[PDB]
């Protein structure tokens, strides 16, 4: 009552500037969602409207859709979806099993992304060409994230990098970044035939490139929305599609309760502690 | 049967429903008159299950008691004598007979509005078959100073 | 090398459906990750590949990436974004963050979609007229889920209910669930004028409708994803998206660690224990 | 300074009776800090502070500091540890 | 904490303070760890151990007690919001 006629000031937590509920209409930016599905923006611009708080133009809504495709799964041998697995196999929710595998998506599996796009940028912004920036990371005792491929090398391309590396040619205007990376991927393949732009390096470097090089961003945003992580975020919400397709999947199939083989663990214990 | 006090300063009620602004407006009501005790014993709402709804008593916090159903809030409260029944115009008459197969219940206020006048007549014929007082089938309640005041009567403090 | 000769048998756990990472290609349910973008099927596309395990028609794939966008962000007051802000607000990772919002995602947040569609889905087919649905629920002494609004009630729609439903009926084959939902609806607003379907009803009268009512699903099927947690699923994908753009909200207005007030506590602590 | 000297009320949520900080000493119950551990009671007694709101006799704390060592750990080879052998291995 | 408590009179050795040390100072100096172990444990993450195993419980004790207590679901005031979108993206 003191607040409605306004004779009383509380201050206020939780800034917040990417939804706001309380009115009409649902509004992510500045954009009702009427007007979200009227102009027939897709999930990639509902990305744009509540990570990065621009109504992005087409060809970045469609590129991040994209991203988010060949991000959905890549198995169940990986150590998230592996989590996700042995957490849906023992009877827990779809949250948990989720969260469970999510937990893993760190620095050593789903850390490409952000770091490729980091080295790259750092490497690109310095004005180091690739020839000295592959030899400074060799110096370094460093390898390159997001180059590298157990198996697919030369005639034999990733099929999916290629998907995107197409999708980058045609549509975006001017691509500094994929162009150096493409580069050093040149140089590295002269190295071995399999050290190839990878799909977690490509993402990171044509989305910097995509962030840095369309319009609404000011290379001060650009480069604080990678700082942040948003690319982190990309293949957590991409890799989300395939932790529940597992966790679907492992109810689905009726599998009961994982017990490790004790022959493939070796315990190497103290004598007597 | 039908007593003539109605409202005593020990009276205590029963509401019927999920109206939190009624019944802080009833405990404000009862603060104000320097009673010692809440005129509000327990809410009833069988949408939800048993807990406690906190409320004001002047400056103190104090919990009331939510039932889902109305028996356990009569046994645990054996002198309520008052049920305010929030219910809707659609729910308001078994809740009122129910209510007035208890006999410890004296008056009941319907607060409900647009009950059908047939359905309003068997409950008048109950009523005084039971010897019950209730108080309107269409009002807002009724209002003794420094002793009682039936929900949302009088307005706020 | 005794097994590559084939002389030796281990069984093989983890038996997977969804996705063959070995091999050329990525292979989502059969169909490889080339097909799967040039057929152009979308993030509802591989939602159906690797959740459904099926080539899901494309007002399907539609209305998924729909009931995606519009369970992106409901604002952050509600729990699961508080607890993601708290988190964000903590210093800790986009995945902690996410995932500290995401295991509030259960029965009393988030769980509409599942309940409504289960509770529909059951009176819908046990032969129950919705006028006998609506007092068996009063009788039981329990809500419908998906029904009920706090301000938004008539001649005031949703406005995403609104398009949803404009979907669903310009699109979809038959709805007997949904229309079944909506006499439900008639009724309670009959009753009380915001009892209208909610968003959480809608999208699961309407994925339930679309399980059971397009192709590619037998009923035994289609009643299985429902039990299994599909929607729950749906609500968390399409959360996520709001959960990351509150942790990149938060982790961008760079503020610090949230402390709750003491006159928003009440301790209640015994007397001497 | 409309609450400290009181013209306005505001409801407060989060009931709790586990802990107070607001004041001189941490008190877990009822009891303080300091009388938690001048009376030796352990961490089953602050178990049973905590969880049950209780001061439970010397046998049942005890008890609990039992059957939380039995718990403690039971291989690697079972899922929990399995999850936490493969996020630790990770990086994370 | 005598060079820092002259300064203002509350800048005293908090608990993290304390056990952090006294935890450094017994793995150092206890007779079992030599120096290098008891300089792997304080970096690998064990005393991020002790501070998780101890809220644990409290924590639990907060699940027990608002279960006990039967409170619903939390939503936020809005008045404690202060949205600040932008004007039409
Ligand atoms: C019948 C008979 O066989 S008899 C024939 C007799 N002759 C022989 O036996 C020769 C066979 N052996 C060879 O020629 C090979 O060179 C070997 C086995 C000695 C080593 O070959 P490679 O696998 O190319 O070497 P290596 O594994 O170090 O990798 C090569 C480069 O890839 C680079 N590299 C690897 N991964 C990455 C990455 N992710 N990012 C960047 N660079 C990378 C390494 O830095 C290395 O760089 P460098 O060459 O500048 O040091
Ligand atoms: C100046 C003056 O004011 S003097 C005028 C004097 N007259 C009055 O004071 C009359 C004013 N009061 C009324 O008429 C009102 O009917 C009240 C306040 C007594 C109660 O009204 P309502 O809010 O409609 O009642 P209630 O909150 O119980 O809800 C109505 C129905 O919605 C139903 N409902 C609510 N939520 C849901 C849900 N999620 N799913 C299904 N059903 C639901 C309830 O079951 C209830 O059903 P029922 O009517 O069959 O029991
Ligand atoms: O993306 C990653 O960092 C891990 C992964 O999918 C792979 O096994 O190739
Ligand atoms: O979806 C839910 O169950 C909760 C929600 O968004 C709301 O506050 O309306």
């Amino acid at each position: 009552w003191a607040r409605e006629l306004g004779l009383i000031r509380k201050p206020a937590s939780f800034m917040t500037s990417i939804c706001d509920e309380r009115g009409q209409e649902l509004i992510y930016a500045g954009m009702p969602i009427t007007e979200v599905f009227k102009e027939e923006m897709g999930i990639g611009g509902v990305l744009g409207l509540l990570w990065f708080q621009k109504r992005l133009p087409k060809y970045s809504c469609q590129f991040i859709e994209m991203c988010l495709m060949v991000t959905a799964d890549h198995g169940p041998a990986v150590s998230g979806a592996h989590n996700t697995i042995i957490c849906a196999r023992a009877g827990k929710d779809l949250v948990s099993s989720l969260t469970s595998g999510l937990l893993t998506i760190g620095d050593r599996f789903g850390g490409a992304l952000d770091a490729a796009a980091k080295m790259f940028s750092k490497a690109f912004d310095s004005g180091i060409i690739p020839m000295e920036f592959v030899n400074k990371m060799k110096k370094e005792g460093k390898l390159i994230m997001g180059i590298g491929h157990r198996v697919k090398s030369i005639n034999n391309p990733d099929m999916r990098v290629q998907i995107l590396k197409d999708y980058v040619r045609q549509h975006f205007p001017a691509t500094p970044l994929l162009d150096y990376a493409l580069e050093v991927e040149k140089i590295t393949t002269s190295k071995k035939p399999n050290l190839i732009l990878n799909v977690d390096g490509l993402i990171g470097v044509a989305f910097v490139d995509m962030l840095r090089n369309c319009g609404s961003f000011t290379r001060e945003e650009a480069d604080e929305y990678i700082d942040i992580g948003a690319l982190n975020g990309i293949f957590v919400l991409g890799r989300s599609m395939g932790f529940i397709g597992h966790y679907l999947d492992q109810k689905r199939l009726k599998q009961g309760l994982y017990r490790h083989p004790w022959d493939d663990i070796s315990y190497v214990l103290p004598e007597h502690m | 049967g039908k007593s003539t006090t109605l409202f005593s300063r020990h009276t205590k009620a029963i509401v019927w429903g999920m109206q939190t602004r009624a019944v802080q407006g009833m405990l404000d009501f009862d603060y104000v008159c320097s009673r010692d005790e809440p005129s509000v014993a327990a809410m009833v709402y069988p949408f939800t299950g048993d807990h406690k709804q906190k409320f004001y008593w002047g400056h103190k916090e104090i919990l009331i008691p939510v039932f889902k159903n109305m028996a356990d809030a009569m046994r645990k409260h054996p002198e309520v004598d008052v049920l305010i029944n929030f219910a809707s115009l659609r729910s308001a008459y078994d809740s009122t007979m129910e209510t007035m197969n208890y006999a410890q219940i004296r008056t009941i206020a319907i607060i409900a509005e647009g009950i059908p006048e047939a359905l309003t007549r068997k409950l008048i014929k109950k009523a005084d078959q039971k010897g019950v007082t209730i108080i309107g089938p269409a009002t807002v309640g009724g209002i003794k100073p420094g002793c009682f005041k039936i929900g949302n009567t009088g307005g706020m403090l």
